């Protein structure tokens, strides 16, 4: 708060778009209380298939790019393989996309990195430490599938 | 598999061409209808079956109502090890040389259904 006050005292662009989002049922704390005069009472929401089409339109990898996404649903670069009850088809499905990436784009040697996340209160430093020795190499910019397993 | 057999194949075909699904299906296909089991099976290749039909046999002979795929995989691999032990032993050979031993493999596959109900079936 005092740093935002310092920046609005010193010098700043007066066309700035600062948006804050807080949990509404946790209002007795500091920051949503001391910014309460700038309360916007509309809470902007888009519908569900619009959000799906927006994310899928940006996840759509274009052609002639040499992506691993071409064995997923025509180049979508991100998938989530979920199920209601556990132990049905998920990791074998990921393995079938990996062997399909072995079939197309011949002389495969393609990595299937598996990242098993098994600890409560998820730690992003684990995933970062598993990914740092991998694509900081420039010879693995050939298409790799990564399989994060929460 | 029960929820994609009424709505939607579903089983991975690299498992269908595997030995471990094909040998139990090559016995259960001849076992469903009451054919004679005297002639030799598993000639190391896939017979004319479908993923739908072998999925249907595994759903109807595993015992439990709504299985996951892990349980059908365990049921089929258990039957694989037992029928492989039946093919490695000389009781089928002594059945071929004696000609009064036959009909014992119906007993064999039925009693593995009971033991498999003990091992690979809660609820
Ligand atoms: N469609 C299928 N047909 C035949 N076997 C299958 C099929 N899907 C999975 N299996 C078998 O089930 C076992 C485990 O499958 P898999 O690893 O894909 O499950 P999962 O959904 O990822 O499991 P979990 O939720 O426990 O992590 C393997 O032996 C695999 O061969
Ligand atoms: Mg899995």
């Amino acid at each position: 708060e005092e740093f935002f006050q310092s920046l609005c005292t010193r010098a700043h662009r007066e066309d700035y778009q600062l948006v804050i989002l807080c949990d509404a049922a946790r209002e007795h704390c500091y920051i949503p209380s001391t910014f309460s005069q700038y309360k916007v009472p509309l809470v902007p929401q888009a519908p569900l298939p619009n959000i799906q089409a927006y994310l899928q339109s940006h996840y759509q990898v274009p052609k002639r790019l040499l992506s691993a996404a071409t064995v997923f649903r025509d180049g979508l670069c991100v998938g989530i393989v979920t199920s209601e009850r556990a132990g049905v088809g998920k990791s074998l499905y990921v393995n079938t996309l990996h062997t399909k990436l072995k079939a197309k784009l011949r002389d495969e040697t393609v990595p299937l990195k598996i990242i098993r996340l098994t600890e409560p209160h998820l730690d992003e430093n684990q995933v970062l430490s598993a990914l740092l020795p991998f694509l900081k190499e420039k010879y693995q910019k050939m298409p790799v599938i990564f399989h994060i397993d929460i | 598999p029960k929820e994609v057999i009424d709505m939607e194949p579903a089983m991975d075909p690299v498992e269908f061409c595997s030995e471990a699904f094909q040998r139990p299906y090559q016995y259960l296909k001849r076992f469903h209808q009451q054919q004679n089991l005297d002639t030799f099976q598993y000639e190391k290749g896939s017979v004319e079956g479908s993923p739908e039909e072998c999925l249907q046999h595994f759903l109807i002979y595993c015992g439990l109502i709504n299985p996951s795929w892990s349980e059908l995989r365990n049921f089929a691999w258990f039957l694989n090890c037992q029928l492989k032990d039946c093919e490695a032993s000389i009781f089928c050979k002594s059945a071929f040389t004696g000609d009064t031993l036959r009909g014992f493999k119906n007993f064999v596959v039925t009693f593995m259904i009971l033991m498999a109900r003990d091992f690979a079936t809660p609820t």
